């Protein structure tokens, strides 16, 4: 970081003074009156350069034009004439103007980023810089006269930076160009190449985009804007805001319309990623990723679920890109608005992961060694079906977990390889389909029923008729939950301790006898109640 | 969530973090503590004293204690034989106020959930 000042160099004419009074020889200015004698101080330079390294360097002289004070405009017009020759290098090269002085800005063109910055002028300032131009002036409006108060000649600049509150009108290269534009709104003019744009909220006048047609992709940042802050208007690139003035993008031509096709992102502060994608009869803004991270920090209260934002944005009235990706998150998750699919592709091993159908698309769960998916309680009618592809190493067996569902009646089948399940509660039901990635299924999955009752997939796979004959696997009537099987091969006091649940309210112990000998057991009750011995079915 | 392989060795100091209470089981064989539960590498340590820590009000059947924020650990014999199943043996061992040590893994996530 250099920070410069106007320096000159003087030439201090004197002379030699006669001191009577104190007999004495002291030097003094000379007598303005004796005919006409140079100045007591005369300026002799005006120049300042600066030559920058390797590494990224700004430049930042006094800022003399910081607002339109009578005094600092007279200091800013007196100061006009200076010149800065800064020479750039390889890291990168950012110039911010003081406000006024001829600047003569040699940047790098392997540098990947040269900054200009306009920020030091006053907050309303009306600016019009051209990238396209070798050589500009900056003209300053003082009653009655227009001064050039500034005069910049650069060379590889393609970072413009806009003033604070003013309106602007940049006019871009035909490189690529970041435009960092004020919050006054005005008026952008990209060039070709590839053009960023970084727009501010609450714009104080409507912001036109102008796309010329040597222009191939375009990405517009809007840090301080939210999506439900965007109106969805069909058939228009310009990004309307509910409250407050909204970016008027236009292309040169109407005709080329179509050419912006997947090459204009709009991002946003809370996570969504608009992409332009054409449509039946021109183009349209819909959703393609959703940085889940970002919207988390942007509305924690609400759920945070794929589906959940899926039917928020479906009830905003939003399009859908034919592949919506949901990067962050413990899982990479895609839909396909089409087939209206959702893709979960498991990542990490040993991962605890929820399964839950909706009526709006069909769930699936690519899995890991070790995982254990939990199908979650169905709690609506018309649930679509479901999906599970085991990864079987035979070393780290995955578990399927319907003990949260409280299944009542579970009815398999068979086909192609893939056994299809069914989990209907006491009002409702959900169809399950479990899978294997080489056409077989894992015989050390686990599929747990009940608390107590664990099932292996290899043994379930047996008592399916190979035909899709539907065979009853378990029902909630016959012999009751059972909460711990405690065998009487324990013997002496074994402390059965049978926790507390509050919502199932009601607990059942199993003593079991292998043995061919009548057992008793001397039972002694230290805490709790109980209801007696299960007898019968009903 | 993450775990590094061989992060931790034996004589490492190790101290819980400033939460409320760290509560610690005496029993795991029923009171269903042990079992695994959630995603990633569990970890099992084994505090060998354990005077000096306070008991909570426990309902009948349930063996439960607090532990005081801040306390010292001495790492003991850190075994991943069983890191391919995500479980990791870890030995503790209490010791006086240290004032060094992490209670968190080199990529951050907290100990002691």
């Amino acid at each position: 970081t250099i920070i410069l000042g106007y320096g000159h160099q003087y030439q201090a004419n004197t002379e030699i003074e006669y001191l009577s009074n104190w007999i004495v020889w002291r030097e003094a200015v000379p007598d303005s009156t004796s005919r006409h004698k140079r100045p007591p101080l005369e300026v002799l330079n005006s120049q300042c350069t600066v030559i920058a390294g390797e590494r990224k360097t700004t430049v930042l002289p006094l800022r003399v034009l910081s607002d339109l004070t009578p005094e600092c405009t007279e200091q800013a017009i007196s100061l006009k004439d200076y010149k800065f020759i800064l020479r750039g290098g390889s890291g990168g090269l950012a110039v911010q103007v003081g406000g006024a002085g001829y600047y003569d800005i040699d940047a790098n063109l392997v540098a990947k980023e040269n900054t200009l910055s306009f920020r030091g002028l006053p907050e309303e300032f009306p600016l019009t810089f051209d990238l396209s131009k070798q050589t500009q002036s900056v003209m300053l409006k003082t009653p009655d006269d227009e001064v050039p108060v500034m005069t910049i000649t650069q060379k590889g600049i393609n970072t413009l930076v806009g003033t604070a509150a003013g309106k602007d009108r940049l006019i871009g290269n035909d490189k690529d160009n970041t435009f960092h534009t004020s919050s006054g709104g005005g008026t952008v003019i990209s060039g070709g190449g590839n053009n960023r744009y970084i727009i501010p909220r609450d714009l104080k006048t409507p912001l036109t985009l102008t796309l010329s047609s040597n222009s191939v992709s375009h990405e517009i940042f809007l840090p301080e804007t939210t999506l439900a802050e965007l109106k969805p208007v069909a058939f228009e690139l310009s990004l309307i805001y509910w409250a407050g003035n909204n970016i008027n993008v236009q292309p040169e031509d109407e005709a080329k319309l179509n050419h912006f096709a997947g090459n204009f992102r709009v991002h946003t502060r809370d996570g969504m990623t608009l992409e332009a994608v054409s449509r039946e009869n021109g183009i349209q803004l819909a959703i393609s990723l959703c940085d889940v991270q970002r919207w988390q920090a942007v509305y924690p209260e609400e759920n945070n679920r794929p589906d959940a934002i899926l039917d928020r944005l479906h009830d905003m009235g939003w399009s859908l890109t034919p592949e919506v990706r949901f990067q962050g998150g413990e899982t990479q998750v895609s839909y396909d608005p089409l087939t209206r699919q959702l893709v979960y592709q498991l990542q990490a091993r040993y991962s605890e992961f929820q399964l839950a159908g909706s009526r709006h698309h069909t769930t699936a769960v690519t899995g890991t060694p070790g995982s254990r998916y939990i199908i979650m309680k169905p709690v609506t009618t018309q649930i679509l079906p479901t999906q599970i592809i085991l990864a079987g190493d035979n070393d780290h067996p995955e578990t399927i977990d319907l003990l949260e569902a409280s299944p009542v009646l579970v009815e398999g089948k068979k086909d192609k390889n893939s056994v299809i399940l069914t989990i209907a509660t006491i009002q409702y039901s959900l169809q399950l389909t479990i899978s294997g990635i080489e056409e077989s299924l894992p015989e050390t999955t686990r599929v747990a029923i009940q608390p107590q009752d664990t099932r292996l997939l290899g043994d379930v796979l047996r008592i399916l008729p190979d035909n899709g004959n539907w065979v009853g696997i378990f029902r909630s009537g016959h012999t009751p939950t059972v909460n711990r099987l405690e065998n009487l091969m324990a013997l002496n006091q074994v402390m059965t301790f049978l926790p507390r649940v509050s919502g199932s309210a009601e607990q059942v112990l199993c003593l079991e006898n292998l043995g061919g000998v009548r057992k008793k057991v001397e039972g002694e009750l230290l805490s709790g109640k109980l209801k007696g011995a299960w007898k019968a079915e009903g | 969530s993450k775990w590094s392989r061989g992060w931790l060795k034996t004589g490492t100091i190790l101290q819980t973090p400033e939460d409320r209470n760290t509560d610690v089981y005496l029993t795991t064989i029923q009171n269903n503590v042990f079992s695994r539960q959630g995603g990633g590498y569990q970890v099992y340590y084994r505090i060998d004293g354990m005077a000096g820590a306070d008991i909570a009000d426990n309902a009948p059947g349930e063996t439960r204690c607090t532990l005081r924020p801040g306390t010292c650990f001495e790492v003991t014999s850190v075994d991943e034989r069983h890191y391919e199943w995500n479980i990791i043996y870890v030995t503790l061992k209490t010791c006086g106020w240290s004032r060094n040590g992490q209670s968190k893994t080199p990529n951050g996530d907290n100990l002691f959930n």
